[PDB]
């Protein structure tokens, strides 16, 4: 306001403490918003009255005013903000202390409320004074506090200023050499933030100054100062020290040599900040400038040399992993063990440093690294006799820290190592000496070793184990608590070993570790996590102990149930009730599954979804093991819960429920009375979803397997078959499923003869029966004679082959299924009629050999062993043209049927090979490709020595021999590349030879008026090529990557459809190996030129100028990959199109497309 | 012939205003005694006098400065 | 005859390049026979007659396709063939028939161009409908599926046909909206299946995999216009729908493990989805709020605390520098989490801290990391409501620094008062520095007390110190040795004549000193006690004393006397030698002087009883604190009801609170109104327990 502040004003001089305070207060309000009202006079007198109480004899006041002054720059105007700025900067200088805090410290508030375009005039004239105000006019504490100032200057607005930079920084250098250690510190902390905000010009200045003053010597005072500034700054900057370093290390040797407790401290500090920051200077000196001088200790200032060297170590082994394999291992832990007493600050550091190696040790996700590790056991066990007895608490929790590690990298590596041990773990365990920090840790080792090591192991002292750990389940404090029921937990599966069986004492231990867990389970006034750590615990004891537990079990079974019904601790009683009742020791559960059904069938519908699948597999398993106790209430609980369970939305959660009404059907046949409604009509429900998977597929089958032979009313066999083809005769993809459902139900209840018979004159009627229902009724006869003997009513065969000549090639297709299905079913009798009927005639060879190898894809092993030979024969006799899928059916039912056994037919495929015809030579080596895994199969082995005798002699041949040998070595090096990295120094001769133009293949065979040319050696060269693509995820260890990058140039200039696949070599070479790419950076982008700079003929169509720019976009695509390369880019060319591309306006329209 | 000597020595004293047997400025009972507006603990101001802080909170009403020196009053402890 | 031999001059040309029979015309010929035959009215049977037999070719080119293979590769390989070879025959019979687009169909703008045509036939005779195009799209769809997973495909082979299908508009139609449709459901299998098959380090390795696929399959061979609509589609499959799940199982342990790699990763992923960044932010914070609840709720943990939170800290700093790309959202989120837990416990937490500093400035030379730790706990402070519980906790603990013995460093104090000062008070720092006032006030009358003295005829450096402003000492009488009473007073009557009008205070607690040591093998000093030095003094008249003779020599009550000599004697095995030996001392026990003097360095400190807190002054000075608040209250109230007269209860309350930092519920602010009420400095009224009412 205009007359309030000329109030206020008033008020803040009114000789009273309380008028002055809330006078500035209420000031303070109206500044921190938008601030209503404040002419040009208030800011020469608001501002001019601020600055008086900066001087108060109420420091309170004081307090308002400083506080005042930051929330008053963002709200006033450009002149003003100087004002008060040139105040407290002549502030500084001083006559009264008083006055030396209050405005240091007011500057640093102003400092920050500035966020960047009047920030500028504020601080040019800050920094004014504080470079006069750092000049050397002997002051303690004017240096000081200017210096501090200035740094919190530059890590804020040290963006702004650039022209200030080479200001600062002249005045800093000599402030180095002070009298005052103080200043030096000082100094360093705002050289900090310099090295950051500033550029490359200003970074040299010191950094060689630095440099050149450290080789000058001088002075013992300064030159560790002048040490530890290089150290700051590998700090702040990190990478900018990355290039002036090789002229650095050697002057840092040349130091941490030179006798002196202080500099060589600061020097390996210095230089871990070297191996922490930039990983490219890779020097193991450091390594060995550290192994000198872990070890100082003569016989008080000379501890703190170690912990920098002990330090180091650990941040050195941190960055390296190919420093760990052999070196490491052996020159480390053989010193870092054996230095594991000392202080124990050293101690702790070297601790970590042996962590941190334990930590690198980790699994990936002669000798493996790990075996050494193996052989350096007993060292370390001998080293931690001695220390776990330590009267200090930080370094026992290093010793179970240690060993926690150390168990879950190399598990069982502690087992000839127990007795060693175990009084280390009781002793830190039960004495008052500990924390709870540490005895927690030493619960959490315990259990790390019960779970990772034979339960034999510690069978002879769970003498010593078992009194503390059941004294500290009785611990007040609850993390404790938690941690020793969880070792508890695993005692438990220490006396029980119920995997395997062994005789050991059990009971003496029985009383105590029963008493102690139900104590805090029927606490119920406790912290939560210890009320399910209990339930946790106690499921595994009554588990295991039952034989042995008093009446306490029936009762302590009625606590489970009450603790269920809970809405904290239910699903963690659920599954501690899955576990009991699934117990191989039949422990009873009769007296609370009473009640016990119920609340958990309502469950089902608390959404919880883990909750959900949690109580349905606990239902699972306690109406199989419990099958006496179920009533008829009981289920009809359970069973209308159920229905939004089955849905497509959910497969799994579905599938597990399908599963358990499965285990229904087959354990109480009474029960399914019931589901009738809502279950099976939403079980329809996922047979005609179009993502019914093959997993939960067959968790179906057999749920209709054990239903149709319960003989519930409703759910008869002819009653289900209309529920589940019904929908299908009326008018999307899996008619399949409904199927080998249907399958099912009748190799269930055999009211078979008729059930098939009615299916067959369906397929006759075609006359009004439409294909979407021919289609079903043909596959069901295969799902269905799979497994019955259908060799029966004749309106089979020559109706199934009826359909082979449909007009809907949809029922063709699946006329073939049904067939070669059929005939697995009695195998002798229908084979050498398929086999037959294949010579027979040609009017449906295709679709009978495609149903030959569904006979080859489905039969008994033991059953079509008999019949090898002949079908190999009439396959060989077939590799004729007549189609050309013809042969690709026959040359994978061959293929399929070297899967069924490789010893005598892999060779024999290699006998027929050797020479054959133009299309003989054609089916051989594409049955080894269909040999070809993702995941390895045991075939493999007899391959793996195979593919040299095929790829070898396969890439001399001809034709379409060389396309299909390509694919072959394509295939191999993609999908399991173990079968060629071992051949590709005899091969990629033969290889980058089919990547040059077949100047012979080239032929002219104009139309008309228009001339055109061909060239037949095109796709030998298009696979060729995507050869070059597949061996450059697994094969570049075998590889030279200039030679290979010669053919790269050829399909960069090539044909269309090569050069696209060329364009995503470049993008992932320039990643995968950015070091040999920049080296021929030349020759690459000069093709780029021409596929981008071409324009095509104005005359032309949509596509071919769109079919062009496409391609162009390809190129710059790949351009922009080798663009992000270790930044030596501006080669001659490059640096030309980078102008040549932002010149255009249509070739910068391309570049602008794609990022 | 002494084991022991007494080569330095760092006393220690608190100096403070001593007035009419540390009798409180205004309501003259005690320091440590109760007061008026009682009838409770020690108040130390910046200039260091003893006082109830019953009867100085009451000269902050009519004045500022203290009732022995002429500083205006601040607040510096609460407890002797 | 110009008229009907031309008619199938061209007719023998286009049936040549449909079947590649070479004929005798050629493109110079041709061209200049329809330039010449193409008038402005014979050429509406021409266009008519082009159709005519381009329709006879293309209509006998469907009969071919109709046979027995049913593998789409094969019959893709087949399309692809009839789409390469009509596309370029066509782009022959537009270079033949040129003078008829320039001229004739130009300036038709309802007849379609030659190509246009070419195409327009293809989309009605060859792909149109029936087994060829349903098929197509299902063996396009196939490849797809099988590229997927493992198999290995024709890229190229997709590329034409798509392309093709683009050139026909039945992309837009038959395959984008029945693509995506396969594509959702094949991703919901997999969101569905992995998330329980797998740990989220592993599932997030294979989303972001996954998500390449797509974004890189997109480039190769699909339509442009399918881009936004097909990655958000898998996003809304395996990230979006699954979030809630993944935080659940995945980020309370990725946090612990600290795994820098696989929280980068899941930021961002986390980032692609609408409601990503806040549900992470959410679930960010009630995992700061829980671990930190963990650090602070138990005293069972004072011991480590503050230095177990610092670590805290430093790695939830870390993983919002590299994981979260300092995102100013999360700083925000830590910040306020932080405050949240910090203050769960009333008042420890902030007093651990003033210990900790304490101890981090004791009796470490690196300043590099000195300066870094005050720093980081600075970072932690101003967390702290009640502030003033580290106030007077360092404030006595400085006391401990400078009177008994000597700071690590000496510029540190003055680098700590400075780095103090902020964010902390300009009046909470007039009362840290009126110590350090008193403290070189009082050696500069050191000087003109020994620059007097000497040449008129035990050395002695006091420090004199306001009464005010130091946390007030309990006094205790010594008897001093007839010697330094001497000293006392040679200052006391030094003091007073110099300082005016005061009264002084001695104190023994306080008091330490140096004593040359004389025994065997060693000449070394001992800087000790006030009561240390009495005690060891006495040992000059005969050897060893009991309880009782030493407390009568010496004045001390046996709350500080059965503490002083514990040291020197059992304690740590020093100087002297109980006769009845433990840990305690009893009414009736001799203490002789040990002869055997072990010590290797020069001026042994064995002044550690005058550097350890007692838990009767601990818990005492805590107290304290909690006296003290409710007095600033009242100089609060006074302040505001002096500004402004009238003010609400709920305005008085809102206005108190935002004065002061420390808890202060607003149960304990009622009593304090009406010890001003029932004083008369503030008067309630206007019928209404909701205003008060000033009156000097
Ligand atoms: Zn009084
Ligand atoms: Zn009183
Ligand atoms: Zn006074």
């Amino acid at each position: 306001a205009s007359y309030h502040i000329s109030n206020l004003l008033e008020k803040m001089t009114s000789s009273d403490k309380d008028f002055r305070f809330m006078a500035t207060n209420d000031l303070m309000t109206e500044l921190q918003k938008d601030s209503i009202k404040l002419d040009d006079d208030s800011e020469r007198k608001v501002v001019k009255m601020i600055l008086k109480l900066l001087e108060d004899k109420n420091g309170e006041v004081q307090n308002l005013a400083v506080k005042c002054l930051g929330p008053l720059v963002s709200k006033v105007k450009e002149y003003q903000v100087e004002t008060i700025v040139d105040t407290l900067c002549t502030n500084m200088l001083s006559d009264k202390e008083q006055l030396r805090d209050i405005s240091s410290i007011g500057l640093k508030t102003v400092i920050g409320e500035l966020p960047s375009a009047l920030a500028a005039n504020v601080c040019k004239k800050i920094t004014g004074r504080l470079t006069s105000a750092i000049a050397k006019q002997e002051d303690v504490s004017v240096q000081l506090e200017a210096l501090d100032i200035m740094a919190d200057m530059l890590s804020r607005q040290g963006g702004l200023l650039v022209n200030f930079h080479p200001s600062i920084l002249t005045c800093l250098l000599p402030q180095l050499t002070s009298p005052r250690l103080a200043v030096r510190k000082r100094t360093i902390i705002a050289l900090g933030h310099l090295v950051m905000s500033c550029g490359n010009i200003v970074f040299v200045d010191l950094i060689e100054h630095l440099l050149s003053e450290l080789s000058k010597n001088d002075s013992m005072s300064t030159t560790r100062t002048y040490i530890q500034c290089i150290a700051a700054i590998s700090r702040q900057a990190g990478h900018r020290i990355g290039e002036y370093l090789e002229k650095i290390i050697p002057l840092v040797v040349k130091f941490c040599n030179v006798d002196d407790d202080e500099l060589r401290e600061y020097c390996i500090q210095a230089f871990e900040s070297f191996v922490r920051r930039c990983p490219k200077e890779v020097y193991p000196h450091v390594s060995t400038i550290i192994n000198i001088c872990l070890k100082y200790l003569t016989y008080d200032m000379s501890w703190k040399v170690r912990r920098a060297a002990a330090k180091c170590l650990d941040a050195v082994v941190s960055t390296r992993h190919e420093m760990l394999p052999e070196f490491y291992k052996t020159v480390s832990p053989a010193l870092i063990s054996r230095f594991k007493e000392r202080e124990e600050n050293v101690k702790a550091d070297v601790f970590h440093a042996y962590l941190s190696l334990l930590k690198q040790t980790r699994p990936v996700q002669g000798e493996t690294p790990l075996t050494m590790l193996q052989s350096q056991v007993p060292n370390i066990v001998k080293a931690l006799h001695k220390q776990m007895k330590e009267k200090s608490v930080k370094t026992r929790q290093c010793c179970f820290n240690m060993l926690t590690e150390l168990v879950n990298v190399l598990p069982g590596a502690l087992t000839q190592h127990i007795p060693v041990l175990v009084p280390g773990i009781i002793f830190s365990l039960n004495d008052k000496s500990s924390s709870s920090n540490l005895k927690i840790d030493a619960l959490s080792c315990l259990y790390v070793i019960l779970c990772n090591h034979s339960p034999q192991v510690f069978h002879p002292h769970v003498q010593a184990l078992v009194p503390p750990v059941v004294a500290c389940v009785g611990d007040p404090f609850y993390k404790i608590t938690s941690e020793a029921l969880l070792v508890t937990q695993q005692l438990v599966k220490v006396i029980r070993p119920l995997d395997q069986p062994s005789s050991f004492d059990a009971t003496p231990y029985i009383k105590d570790l029963f008493t102690c867990t139900i104590k805090r389970l029927k606490a119920a006034d406790i912290d939560q996590e210890v009320k399910e750590r209990a339930i946790s615990c106690m499921g595994q004891i009554i588990c295991n102990l039952g034989d042995n537990l008093g009446s306490d079990l029936p009762n302590t079974l009625q606590i489970f149930l009450e603790r269920l019904k809970n809405e904290i601790t239910r699903l963690t009683t659920v599954k501690a009730l899955t576990l009991i009742a699934g117990s191989p020791l039949k422990i009873d559960l009769r007296p609370v599954l009473g009640e016990g059904v119920p609340i958990l069938a309502s469950f089902l519908r608390k959404n919880q979804r883990a909750l959900k699948l949690g109580t349905l597999s606990a239902l699972d398993i306690l109406i199989k093991n419990y099958s006496d106790s179920l009533t008829a209430a009981m289920i009809d609980a359970v069973l209308d819960e159920l229905p939004p369970l089955i849905s497509e939305s959910d497969m799994h959660v579905s599938q597990m429920a399908i599963s358990f009404l499965t285990t229904l059907a087959k354990v109480y046949p009474s029960s399914l009375s019931k589901i009738s409604g809502s279950i099976l009509n939403e079980l329809i429900g996922l047979v005609r979803s179009p993502l019914l998977q093959g997993g939960a597929l067959s968790a179906m089958l057999d749920f209709f397997q054990a239903l149709v032979v319960t003989g519930t009313n409703n759910l008869g066999y002819m009653d289900l078959l209309r529920m589940l083809t019904g929908p299908v005769y009326s008018q999307k993809q899996s008619y399949y499923s409904i199927a080998k459902c249907v399958a099912a139900l009748t190799r269930a209840c055999p009211k078979e003869g008729p059930a098939v018979v009615g299916q067959f004159i369906q397929d006759v009627k075609n006359s009004r029966s439409t294909d979407s229902i021919r289609l079903l009724a043909l596959l069901s006869l295969g799902e269905v004679g799979h497994h019955i003997d259908l060799s029966g009513q004749l309106e089979l065969k020559s109706v199934i082959l009826e359909a082979f000549s449909s007009p809907s090639e949809e029922v063709k297709s699946a006329a073939s299924y049904a067939l070669g299905s059929i005939s697995v079913g009695n195998l002798p009798e229908y084979l050498p009629f398929v086999l037959q009927e294949i010579t027979s005639q040609p009017k449906r060879q295709y679709l009978l050999l495609h149903s030959l190898k569904e006979i080859i894809s489905s039969a008994s092993v033991v059953g079509l062993k008999p019949y090898v030979e002949n079908i190999w024969a009439l396959l060989l006799k077939h590799c004729e043209c007549a189609e050309e899928g013809t042969r690709n059916v026959v040359v994978e039912c061959l293929g399929k049927l070297t899967l069924i056994d490789p010893e005598t037919l892999l060779p024999r495929l290699k006998g027929y090979l050797i020479s054959g015809s133009s299309y003989a030579r054609s089916s051989v080596v594409t049955a080894v490709k269909f040999t070809i895994s993702d995941h390895p199969q045991p075939i493999d082995p007899l391959l793996k020595n195979c593919i040299g005798d095929f790829l070898k002699t396969l890439e001399d041949p001809d034709l379409n021999v060389r396309r299909v040998a390509l694919v072959t070595f394509n295939s191999a090096a993609h999908n399991k590349p173990s079968l060629i990295r071992d051949l590709l120094d005899t091969v990629l001769p033969h290889l980058y030879n089919e990547t040059k133009v077949r100047k012979e293949l080239i032929r002219e065979v104009e139309m008309g008026p228009f001339k055109h040319t061909v060239d037949d050696g095109l796709d030998i060269r298009k696979a060729a090529f995507e050869c070059m693509y597949t061996l450059l995820d697994s094969c570049l260890d075998r590889l030279d990557i200039f030679e290979f990058l010669n053919h790269v140039e050829d399909g960069l200039k090539d044909h269309y459809d090569i050069k696209m696949l060329t364009f995503l070599m470049l993008v992932r070479l320039s990643t995968l190996c950015p070091s040999a790419v920049l080296q021929r950076l030349d020759r690459l982008v000069e093709p780029l030129r021409a596929t981008c700079t071409t324009k095509v003929k104005a005359n032309s169509v949509k596509q071919e100028f769109e079919k062009q720019d496409e391609l162009k976009r390809s190129a710059m695509r790949a351009v922009a990959a080798l663009l992000t390369i270790p930044e030596a880019e501006k080669s001659p060319l490059m640096s030309e199109f980078q102008s040549q591309i932002s010149s255009n306006p249509e070739l910068a329209a391309i570049f602008e497309s794609i990022q | 012939k002494k084991r022991f000597e007494v080569k330095k020595w760092n006393a220690v004293a608190l100096w403070a205003w001593d007035i009419v047997v540390d009798n409180c400025a205004i309501c003259r009972n005690h320091i440590m005694d109760l007061c008026i507006e009682c009838q409770c603990t020690v108040a130390w101001g910046v200039c260091n006098h003893a006082f109830h802080f019953h009867c100085i909170s009451r000269w902050l009403k009519t004045r500022q400065v203290c009732p022995l020196d002429n500083r205006e009053w601040e607040f510096q402890k609460y407890g002797h | 005859n110009y008229t009907d031999e031309t008619w199938q001059k061209l007719k023998e040309a286009v049936e040549a390049i449909q079947n590649s029979t070479s004929i005798k015309y050629n493109l110079e010929e041709l061209y200049q026979a329809v330039e010449n035959l193409c008038s402005y009215k014979i050429s509406a049977n021409l266009y008519k007659q082009l159709r005519q037999i381009c329709e006879d070719h293309i209509k006998a080119q469907i009969h071919q396709f109709r046979e027995d293979s049913l593998d789409s590769v094969l019959f893709l390989k087949k399309i692809d063939r009839c789409w390469q070879n009509h596309c370029r025959q066509m782009i022959m019979i537009r270079s033949i028939f040129l003078f008829l687009d320039r001229t004739y169909v130009l300036q038709n703008s309802m007849l379609p161009s030659i190509w246009d045509m070419g195409l327009e036939l293809f989309r009605a005779h060859i792909i149109s409908d029936q087994k060829v195009q349903n098929k197509t799209i299902d063996g396009i769809l196939l490849l797809i599926e099988r590229e997927r997973n493992g198999e290995a495909i024709d890229r190229s082979l997709l590329r034409s046909l798509l392309s093709m299908l683009s050139d026909l508009q039945i992309y837009q139609d038959s395959f984008e909206q029945r693509f995506l449709e396969e594509t959702n459901r094949l991703y919901a299998a997999e969101g569905q299946k992995l998330m329980q098959e797998r740990e989220v380090p592993e599932y997030l390795h294979h989303v972001n995999k996954r998500l390449e696929e797509e974004a890189d399959r997109l480039i190769t061979y699909l339509d442009q216009t399918t881009q936004k609509s097909l990655i958000a589609t898998v996003e809304k499959q395996l990230l979006g729908e699954h979030l809630t799940a993944i935080l659940q199982k995945g980020l309370n342990n990725l946090l612990d493990e600290n795994r820098i790699q696989d929280l980068s990763l899941l930021y961002q992923l986390f980032s692609r989805v609408r409601g990503g960044v806040q549900v992470l932010l959410q679930q960010w914070i009630e995992y700061i709020k829980a671990f930190g609840s963990t650090i602070v709720i138990n005293p069972e943990k004072d011991k480590t605390m503050v230095q177990e939170l610092l670590d805290f800290k430093d790695k939830v700093d870390h993983i919002i520098d590299i994981c979260f790309l300092k995102n100013e959202k999360f700083i925000n989120a830590m910040k306020e989490a932080f405050e949240t837990f910090i203050n769960k416990r009333p008042n420890k937490p902030a007093e651990l801290i003033a210990k900790y500093v304490d101890s981090k400035l004791r009796a470490e030379a690196t300043d590099e990391e000195l300066e870094k730790m005050l720093d980081k706990i600075m970072i932690i402070f101003r967390f702290i409501y009640g502030k003033d519980v580290f106030e007077a906790f360092y404030k006595k603990d400085l006391a401990k620094r400078l009177l008994v013995g000597k700071s690590a460093s000496v510029d540190a104090e003055k680098s700590m008062l400075s780095k103090l000062k902020h964010e902390c008070g300009a009046a909470f720092t007039s009362k840290l520095e009126g110590m350090f006032k008193d403290m070189e006030l009082s050696k500069d009358i050191m000087i003109q007390f020994k620059q007097y003295m000497q040449n008129q005829n035990i050395e002695l450096t006091v420090n004199i110190l306001t009464m005010g402003y130091w946390p007030t000492y309990v006094p205790m009488e010594v008897h001093l040795p007839p010697e330094m009473v001497k000293l006392q007073e040679i200052f006391k009557t030094f003091y007073l004549g110099k300082h005016s009008g005061r009264k002084l205070q001695w104190q023994s607690t306080l008091g330490h000193c140096v004593l040359k040591a004389e025994f065997k093998e060693g000449k070394k000093e001992l800087q000790v006690s006030l009561f240390q030095t009495l005690v060891l003094l006495m040992f000059n008249e005969g050897e060893e004393f009991s309880l009782e003779e030493i407390k009568q020599a010496t004045g001390i009550e046996d709350g500080e006397l059965r503490r002083t000599l514990q040291s020197l004697a059992c304690g740590k095995a020093r100087v002297l030698a109980k006769n009845p030996k433990g840990k305690d001392i009893e009414d009736g026990d001799k203490f002789i002087c040990n002869d055997d003097f072990k010590h290797k360095l020069f001026r042994i400190k064995i002044n550690q009883i005058q550097m350890k807190e007692t838990v009767e002054e601990q818990a005492s000075t805590t107290e304290r604190v909690f006296q003290d608040r409710q007095y600033q209250i009242d100089a609060a109230i006074v302040r505001i009801m002096k500004m402004r007269k009238t003010l609400s209860h709920n305005l008085l309350v809102s206005e108190v609170y935002n004065q002061l930092k420390f808890p202060v519920k607003p149960a304990d602010l009622k009593k304090r109104i009406e010890s001003l009420i029932d004083r008369d400095y503030m008067e309630r009224d206007k019928e209404n327990p909701n205003q008060y009412n000033y009156i000097a």
